[PDB]
């Protein structure tokens, strides 16, 4: 429970909730490369990637959750060619778990995860094998917590969304499947643009409508900006969409090969 | 790297301060332990001629216990905990070095000063003892735990616009699963007796050790050295102290995993004219005195009839005559010689 209660003196708040046309501005040089369909299809994948590494390693829901947005934090700054994401994605479970002091993932277990989650489960997108070593991993690690300026500790939707549901009363009819459209908000730029609390509630109403409760009295007993919610909510539904409109399996070696490539050196 | 970005590798190479440029610290070593190397230094550039605390981190790349120092750092900010100014991440060497502000003083100094006189401090005791707990509680209120609390971790602030200002250092971050299982003087019974985890409490336990020595200049449980959590002559120490506790005293005693062991190697009747009372009379602290009913709730034996942080905070004595101080010092000189290098 370490900083709990402490997200409005944050480095979360403070630094890394950012200006959307900000965030837009910068991803423009990568959109000389690639459509901004493809940009947010690369995105979901990478997102997939990193939920798979977690889950082979055993790592808690949190603590994918926090590499996944470090994920996003560096290429929300730079460019997809500036460090290869395939090696980026296994630095950021590593750096995440070492946050933790439940269990260590040692150097072999990562690369032996990365190798086989590649092979086994993302076939279609990496014929070859993952060709980097540890060495690699620790020199990516030094540029990823130089690029977050060394802001480590990362909110999440799961506790404010926990306290929510106890709240109602619903923990057993809601909470499983508010929980799986949290998950499903890292497939989406939300992290980067609200606090934690306000994406737990549009996950929460997203919830009660699929399950079709009436719960519009206890969202008016609370004190928040509706209307950044019910924008919230529209990204929610949109994401769905997406899902459907998207074969990340047919799609995704194409893409990859359109990503902007490395300079190599002199 | 061949697959990085060769331009991107460049620029940050450019940019990026090394510790080496920034700062002078050859020579000017003041600690070195488990935490690291720690030295003193100073700004290359005439910016300002403030003094500056580097830590050189223990080993090479980012271990656990770095990652961690570094995340709570990073978050918290509070005037009686020690401010990380900055971190520098060296490639050529996988070394990290810390920036802190520099404190001249700390408590092990301060009170071997005062032990060493064998041919103010009312008043900085109290104000000691407040910032110090003040510094724990904002620490507790965020879920952290010190987890190795001792005088020679409470830093004080020399000349500079923070004057007399306690700064609380070197928490210890990283301990696998919280388990203090994976010289004892300020260890709760309870992890004596083979307690699984770190808490709140056990730190509590140790500002009342802190304080007994600032009343008397002597560590209360001091005992002689020498993996197991179980120690026997410092348990012996404490009963000699305080006494053997009643059942009455700690009820879940019998839950610890070394009670069978105490109770085979320890007699009550071997501790009946010990208590804390008798202690502090021949140290010449008063037992009606408001500071002597405040220790003796700090340091109670069971953990859960331990008093915590913010209830020692509202506490009379701090409410009696002389007030703290924001300057432990009180505007007075300070006789306390600066700390030397090596
Ligand atoms: C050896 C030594 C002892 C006391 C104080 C100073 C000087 C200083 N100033 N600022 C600091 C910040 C810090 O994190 C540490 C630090 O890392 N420590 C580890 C042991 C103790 O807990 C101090 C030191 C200083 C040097």
């Amino acid at each position: 429970k370490a900083m709990a209660g402490n997200f409005w003196q944050s480095s979360h708040y403070l630094q890394w909730i950012l200006d959307k046309q900000d965030l837009l501005k910068e991803r423009q040089k990568d959109l000389k490369f690639l459509s901004e369909e493809e940009y947010w299809k690369l995105q979901i994948f990478f997102t997939n990637v990193i939920q798979a590494l977690g889950e082979h390693l055993k790592l808690r829901q949190q603590v994918i959750a926090t590499a996944t947005v470090y994920f996003k934090r560096f290429y929300a700054r730079y460019s997809l060619k500036s460090i290869d994401p395939v090696l980026m994605a296994p630095t950021c479970v590593f750096l995440a778990s070492k946050v933790e002091e439940f269990g260590v993932v040692s150097n072999t277990r990562l690369i032996a995860a990365a190798t086989s989650v590649l092979k086994t489960r993302f076939s279609y997108a990496f014929p070859k094998e993952f060709p980097y070593r540890m060495n690699h991993i620790l020199e990516c690690e030094f540029y990823l917590l130089e690029l977050m300026d060394c802001c480590l500790i990362v909110y999440h939707p799961y506790r404010p969304l926990l306290q929510y549901v106890q709240d109602m009363g619903q923990e057993d009819m809601l909470l499983p499947l508010a929980w799986r459209i949290v998950n499903d908000t890292y497939r989406t730029d939300l992290c980067l643009l609200y606090p934690p609390f306000m994406i737990a509630l549009a996950c929460l109403h997203v919830a009660c409508v699929v399950q079709q409760k009436d719960a519009r009295q206890w969202f008016a007993e609370l004190s928040v900006d509706m209307e950044k919610i019910l924008e919230i909510i529209r990204v929610i539904l949109k994401l769905y969409e997406q899902w459907k409109n998207f074969d990340e399996r047919k799609e995704m070696a194409t893409i990859l090969s359109k990503m902007p490539k490395p300079k190599p050196p002199p | 790297d061949d697959k990085m970005d060769y331009d991107f590798k460049v620029k940050l190479s450019s940019e990026r301060e090394r510790v080496e440029d920034l700062f002078e610290y050859e020579g000017c070593k003041v600690g070195r332990g488990t935490y690291g190397h720690v030295y003193k230094a100073k700004r290359k550039d005439g910016k300002d001629d403030k003094d500056y605390a580097l830590k050189q981190i223990e080993g090479t790349g980012i271990s656990m216990s770095a990652c961690r120092e570094i995340a709570l750092l990073r978050e918290l900010k509070h005037p009686n905990v020690i401010s990380l100014q900055k971190v520098f991440l060296s490639h050529a060497d996988r070394k990290v070095w810390l920036l802190f502000d520099y404190a001249e003083h700390d408590l092990w100094h301060i009170i071997k000063f005062h032990r060493a006189s064998k041919a103010l401090p009312r008043g900085m005791v109290k104000s000691l003892l407040y910032q110090i707990l003040d510094g724990i509680h904002y620490l507790h209120a965020n879920w952290v735990l010190h987890r190795d609390l001792k005088p020679a971790n409470i830093l004080v602030m020399g000349e500079g616009p923070e004057r007399g200002r306690v700064k609380i250092a070197d928490m210890g971050f990283a301990r696998l699963f919280n388990s203090p299982l994976k010289t004892f003087w300020y260890r709760a019974p309870e992890l004596l007796l083979g307690a699984r985890h770190y808490t709140k409490a056990i730190d509590i336990w140790a500002i009342g050790c802190i304080f007994a020595e600032l009343l008397t200049s002597e560590p209360i449980f001091h005992c002689r050295q020498e993996s197991n959590p179980y120690h026997h002559d410092q348990l012996d120490r404490i009963f000699n102290v305080m006494g053997f506790p009643a059942d009455k005293d700690w009820e879940d005693i019998k839950k610890m995993p070394e009670h069978s062991t105490l109770m085979k190697d320890f007699r009550r009747n071997t501790y009946t004219n010990c208590s804390l009372i008798k202690y502090m009379e021949k140290h010449k602290v008063k037992p009606d005195s408001k500071a002597f009913h405040l220790l003796q709730k700090l340091l109670t034996m069971d953990p859960i009839k331990r008093i915590t942080s913010e209830q020692a905070m509202q506490d009379p004595y701090f409410l009696e005559d002389p007030l703290p101080t924001s300057d432990v010092f009180a505007g007075c000189q300070i006789p306390y010689p600066k700390r030397e290098f090596l």
